[PDB]
């Protein structure tokens, strides 16, 4: 085994030979030089990070008043309207003309149900809408166990029709604006504009289950945010079909609840147990409340009923204080049969003044006596349902916020408050948005106070979505390195604005459906969940951004600057990036917006050419007939102009930019001029590189294909053969190794994947990266990423010429940060290139990080898919594993022992780049395994909820609860 | 009222409405099982 001076000396003439092997064929120094050579088509100008959060925290207040406003108006709309109105019955006499969503459109149906009409609309395609839509009138969602027809939905639609002259003046106002809608009281839903809905009723075979009262956005704005505590009778008189029922209305009951709302669920059997892990009331987000419905499930009917130690039992639960809580309306419901005691008792001490509300559930069909749990409810100021059957649990775990509304519609106009939902997606396919929520009173006789009778109840609640496309044109990334981005976030801890956010719903648990039990054609709930992601979630935890996520829950401003690491874009390194944060609250809402900025960002190129021909000339050098002198170009899909859009189809983008600039001048009316502009000036950068410098050193040996990924989107790999193998995404600021190249100040090695479909090995080659650095005034720019990818059967010469091909004394690797495998010396192991190197001799690597060689950080990506597992794809979480460099020091020696052998390793650092150069003894002298350490996303269930929620993450709650006026009528069971 | 009172919990939502659970009740079975109409379907239950 060579010496450690031998290694040493071994190593530095092969890092010296990759790194002057990139230094020359890429150009590093000379797209410097040209950069700074010009220093006039350009000049420099700073991010002030205090100045750019302020504008953007601005735009955001004043796009959310907008939307405000209109809510207003059409609240106030309904309000008026309903009160003059006259409830007819007779409506075969005067039809209702309303356009029905989901009916057949076709014209020769004909159906014409007695007291309606139907419109057939006319269906123009939109943008910011993605299907065909009619602005001119809204259309009206029933829910489809409700019959339309019924008096009860005749005369909505006769009320709700003076919706549609205010529906319009909100969007001929304001164009952007998305849907509008009002959610009746009646469960019958009315937006604007009008399009058929997603799922039609029979005309498909999938049939929609939508009901407006159940949605989150009408939920909020319903009702104030509140503690319930569900009891559920479990004595052995309840064992049957009415068990069965229950496990089935908590399940439904939950559904109702939210992220702002606390919730825990107790059981009695003449002692009061806890159905699951928990004792106090948590939080009842995604994943609590998936716990609960996991433990409501598995229950067994056994025992003496006793109401007296089940009610004793959820009182104490109710006085906790110590835990987090919504303190708001404070509600105890209990499912049960039948009651022959009334437990006077128990409700004259814990609840004298009746602080708290019940709410008794007489469920399935039996002969137990209901009068005692009626007179309970009555007595409390709850609200009694039954429920016989599956069809009627849908709609009596869902009413009790008509009770728990009544002292927010006495509350007057103070109750008018916007409010703002939780990301989620969109019913009819939108994308990710929030709803901004008011609700309707019902007043009527107002002027003289004549009646009162149902006047405590809304009307409905009306909403207006914000999408959160149109937030993300109000946070403008593009002056800011691709390093740099804007995170939105509630009073609750969630991301509103976040790179990391995705589409996909936030899974929870590994998903298991069983294929034995699911008969072919009756189509199952699909999703209704929010999509709350947080921020200690979006990104790698530390310390130090609790710090920071805390200060700016409570509404504070400030900044940060500190060391932490940043995951990379793929999934695969972690790198050690100096951030700096800084935050402010959005002053209208509950939002407080930041934006994360690495040192040397600080600074932004502004392209300032104006000439006619120096436009002019830069111009044709993005040609595609153009790129045999050239290189195969590319362009980021930016929204360059409002008219040529983002195709996805690169040549089909590139020829619909380029086209556009010789039909049209670039100074452009309705175009933003620097962000082509840049592009333009680029392009003159990457070309000056590619005419004098590339195509003079045509065929380098070992170089296979020559990048330049800048900063204005233009990717120019150098042969047009190369640019074919070349599967980055052309967004410059989507690539995973243009941002890893800007943290480090040294060549970066890329590992090329292993196995997948493409060609992505010998083909292409491994790819080094840097970033081009210059100084202009003393001020720090990197705007462009240089590059070579390399030939792999080249590099192994050089690296043959102790180590001898296929030899059986000992072998050789090279591995990056990361501890993936790029070179084997073996060749049984570079066939399996780019693969992590735990999962091809793992007893080796399992001995390097208890070296503390390398260093590694499990995190939880919330948004993943998974192929199901017996007990197409579910939402899942899956850990993820990144592994990086911990340790500074250059070379490792030592020896490691399985059990009755040794191997003596020797671990040496090339300076000047990731790359790790290890020497060891063949594996096969000493059969050892240990287990396979492997790297990947890797399905699992993580963290466990009942330990997280006995220290829960920081949380501020709303301000203004409405719960307990004196004048409530509390007479109506 | 022995042997099958209480014991038709079965979990499935269908209607066993000839069953032992009250005095009237069971005496209504049994008179429709000296009737001898679908007696038998009233001992499938009990079997359950
Ligand atoms: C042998 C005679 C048997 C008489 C059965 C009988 O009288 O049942 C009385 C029972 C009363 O039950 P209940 O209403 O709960 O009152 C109990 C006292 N507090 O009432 C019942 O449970 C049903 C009684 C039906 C009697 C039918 C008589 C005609 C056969
Ligand atoms: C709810 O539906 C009823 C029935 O369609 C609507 O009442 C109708 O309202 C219109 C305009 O307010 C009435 O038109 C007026 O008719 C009189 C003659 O009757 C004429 O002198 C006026 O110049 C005008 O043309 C219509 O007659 C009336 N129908 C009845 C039976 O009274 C009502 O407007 C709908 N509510 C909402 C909020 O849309
Ligand atoms: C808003 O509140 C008002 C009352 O404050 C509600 O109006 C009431 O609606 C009921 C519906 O059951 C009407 O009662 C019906 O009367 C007819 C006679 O026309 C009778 O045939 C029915 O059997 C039933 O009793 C009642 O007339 C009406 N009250 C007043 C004062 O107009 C109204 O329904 C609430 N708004 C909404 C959208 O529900
Ligand atoms: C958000 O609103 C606050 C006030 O509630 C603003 O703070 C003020 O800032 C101005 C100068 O910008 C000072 O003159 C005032 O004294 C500040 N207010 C108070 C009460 O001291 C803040 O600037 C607003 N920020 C944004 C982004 O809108
Ligand atoms: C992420 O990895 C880093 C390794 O660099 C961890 O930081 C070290 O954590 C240990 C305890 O696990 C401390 O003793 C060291 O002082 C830390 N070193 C540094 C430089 O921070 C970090 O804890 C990991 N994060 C998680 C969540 O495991
Ligand atoms: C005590 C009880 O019956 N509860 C069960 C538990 O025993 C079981 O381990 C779990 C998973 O099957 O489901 C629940
Ligand atoms: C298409 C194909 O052959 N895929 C294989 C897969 O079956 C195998 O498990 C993997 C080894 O990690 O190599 C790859
Ligand atoms: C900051 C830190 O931990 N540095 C250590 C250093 O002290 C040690 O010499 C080296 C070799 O084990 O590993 C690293
Ligand atoms: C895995 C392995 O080789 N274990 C060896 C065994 O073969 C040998 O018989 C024994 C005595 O020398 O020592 C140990
Ligand atoms: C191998 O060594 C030769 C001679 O020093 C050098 O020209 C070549 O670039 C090296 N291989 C590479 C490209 O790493
Ligand atoms: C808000 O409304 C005003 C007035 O219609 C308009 O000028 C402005 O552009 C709107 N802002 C946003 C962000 O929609
Ligand atoms: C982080 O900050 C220190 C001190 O300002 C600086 O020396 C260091 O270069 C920064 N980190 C990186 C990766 O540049
Ligand atoms: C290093 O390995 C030793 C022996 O296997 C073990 O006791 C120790 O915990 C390891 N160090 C770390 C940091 O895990
Ligand atoms: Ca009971
Ligand atoms: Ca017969």
């Amino acid at each position: 085994f060579p010496s450690a001076v031998t290694i040493k000396s071994w190593v530095d003439k092969m890092q010296e030979d990759l790194v002057t092997l990139a230094k020359t064929a890429s150009g590093v120094h000379q797209l410097v030089d040209i950069y700074e050579k010009y220093q006039d088509l350009y000049t420099v100008e700073p991010n002030n990070a205090r100045q750019l959060v302020e504008i953007a925290a601005r735009d955001i207040e004043k796009l959310l008043s907008n939307r405000s406003k209109a809510l207003v108006r059409l609240a106030l709309e309904a309000e008026k309207v309903q009160a003059a109105h006259q409830w007819r019955e007779d409506f075969a006499s005067n039809e209702v003309v309303y356009y029905n969503a989901k009916d057949d459109l076709d014209p020769e149906k004909n159906d014409s149900e007695p007291g309606s009409q139907r419109i057939k609309p006319v269906f123009i395609d939109d943008a910011n809408f993605r299907r065909q839509v009619s602005y001119q009138h809204a259309a009206v969602h029933i829910p489809t166990d409700i019959y339309e027809g019924s008096t009860i939905v005749l005369n909505e639609l006769n009320w709700t029709s003076a919706l549609d002259d205010v529906f319009k003046k909100n969007r001929e106002e304001d164009p952007s604006l998305l849907w509008q809608v009002f959610g009746s009281a009646t469960g019958l839903a009315r937006y604007y504009p009008a399009s058929p809905w997603v799922d039609n009723s029979r005309t498909p075979n999938k049939i929609d289950l939508y009901d407006v009262r159940r949605r989150p956005w009408y939920i909020q704005g319903a009702a104030s945010p509140k503690d319930m505590l569900i009891l559920v009778d479990v004595s052995g008189s309840v064992s049957g079909l009415t068990l069965k029922l229950i496990r089935t209305s908590v399940s439904e009951m939950l559904e109702t609840l939210s992220d702002d709302d606390f919730v825990n669920v107790a059981s009695f059997n003449s002692n009061a147990q806890d159905v699951s892990c928990f004792q106090h009331l948590v939080q009842a987000n995604v994943r609590n409340k998936k716990v609960l419905k996991d433990a409501v499930n598995n229950i067994t009917a056994k025992g003496i009923t006793d109401y007296k130690k089940g009610f004793s039992f959820a009182f104490e639960q109710l006085l906790n204080y110590n835990v987090s809580r919504a303190n708001c309306n404070k509600i105890i419901m209990l499912f049960t049969d039948g009651g022959e005691e009334r437990a006077q008792e128990i409700f004259a001490k814990y609840n004298k003044d009746k602080k708290v509300r019940v709410f008794t559930f007489s469920v399935g069909q039996h002969n137990y006596d209901r009068g005692p749990i009626q007179w309970m409810a009555c007595e409390n100021k709850g609200y009694y349902y039954e429920i016989p059957s599956i069809g009627a649990i849908r709609i009596n775990t869902q009413e009790y916020l008509d009770v728990l509304g009544r002292p927010m519609v006495l509350a007057g106009d103070k109750a008018k408050q916007v409010q703002w939902t939780n990301v989620y997606l969109d019913a009819l396919e939108l994308g990710l948005v929030i709803t901004g929520t008011l609700p309707v009173f019902n007043i009527t006789g107002q002027f003289e106070n004549k009646t009162n009778l149902k006047n405590q109840l809304i009307l409905g609640v009306m909403g207006v979505d914000v999408s959160l496309e149109d937030i993300k044109r109000l946070t403008p990334r593009f002056t800011l390195c691709p390093n740099g981005y804007y995170f939105a976030i509630d009073p609750n801890g969630y991301v509103l604005l976040h790179p990391n956010l995705q589409p996909k719903p936030i899974g929870v648990g590994i998903p298991t459906i069983n294929l034995r039990k699911r008969r072919p054609n009756v189509q199952n709930p699909k999703s209704q969940e929010p999509v709350t992601l947080d921020f200690l979630d979006a990104e790698l935890e530390n310390d130090i951004k609790v710090e920071i996520r805390n200060k700016m829950i409570d509404g504070e401003s400030g900044e940060k600057t500190f060391r932490t690491l940043v995951k990379s874009q793929d999934e695969r390194y972690i790198d050690k990036g100096n951030r700096t944060y800084t935050w402010t609250p959005v002053n209208g809402t509950d939002y407080s917006l930041a934006l994360v900025l690495p040192t040397y960002s600080f600074y932004y190129i502004k392209a300032k050419i104006e000439e006619t021909i120096t436009q002019a000339r830069y111009s044709e050098t993005l040609k595609p007939d153009n790129f045999e002198e050239s290189g195969y170009t590319f362009l980021a899909p930016r929204d360059y102009c409002s008219d040529l859009k983002p195709s996805d189809n690169n040549t089909e983008f590139l020829l619909n930019f380029n086209e556009f600039i010789d039909r049209k001048t670039p100074n452009n009316p309705s175009c933003n001029t620097d962000l082509i502009n840049r592009v333009l000036l680029d392009a003159g950068f990457t070309n000056e590189l590619v005419q004098n410098y590339w195509s003079k050193q045509k065929n380098i040996k070992g170089v296979k294909a020559r990048f330049v990924v800048t900063d204005g989107g233009i990717t120019r790999v150098y042969p047009k053969e190369a640019g074919e193998n070349w599967q980055e995404n052309p967004e410059t600021y989507e690539d995973s190794f243009y941002k890893r190249s800007l943290d480090n100040d040294n060549y970066v090695f890329t590992a090329p994947y292993f196995n997948k479909s493409g060609p992505g090995a010998y083909e292409s080659g491994i790819m080094v990266s840097k970033a081009v650095e210059i100084y202009i005034q003393g001020k720090l720019l990197k705007p462009a990423v240089v590059g070579i990818k390399i030939d792999v059967n080249s590099w192994i010469e050089n690296f043959t010429k102790d180590c001898k091909r296929n030899s059986d004394v000992m072998d050789c690797v090279i591995l990056d940060d990361g501890g993936f495998l790029l070179m084997a010396n073996h060749d049984d192991y570079t066939n399996q290139i780019g693969r992590f190197f735990g999962e091809i001799d793992p007893s080796l690597m399992r001995h390097l990080v208890n070296i503390s060689v390398y260093a590694f950080n499990k995190s939880y990506d919330y948004q993943s898919v998974c192929e199901p597992g017996a007990a197409s794809k579910q939402s899942c979480i899956t850990e993820q594993t990144q592994y990086f460099f911990d340790n500074d020091s250059k070379s490792f020696s030592g020896v490691l022992d399985c059990g009755n052998c040794s191997r003596i390793f020797h671990v040496e650092k090339l300076m000047n780049t990731n790359l790790i150069f290890i020497m060891v003894e063949s594996k096969g002298t000493c059969p050892c395994d240990t287990r396979l350490l492997i790297q990947a996303e890797q399905t699992s269930d993580g963290p466990d909820p009942c330990d997280m929620v006995k220290q829960p993450r920081y949380r501020k709650g709303p301000d203004v609860c409405f719960d307990n006026n004196v004048l409530e009528d509390y007479t109506d069971c | 009222m022995q042997l099958f009172g209480g014991r038709y919990d079965f979990e499935d939502t269908e209607v066993r409405r000839s069953n032992f659970d009250n005095f009237p009740q069971a005496l209504i079975s049994v008179f429709q099982v000296l009737t001898g109409e679908d007696w038998n379907s009233v001992m499938y239950n009990g079997i359950m």
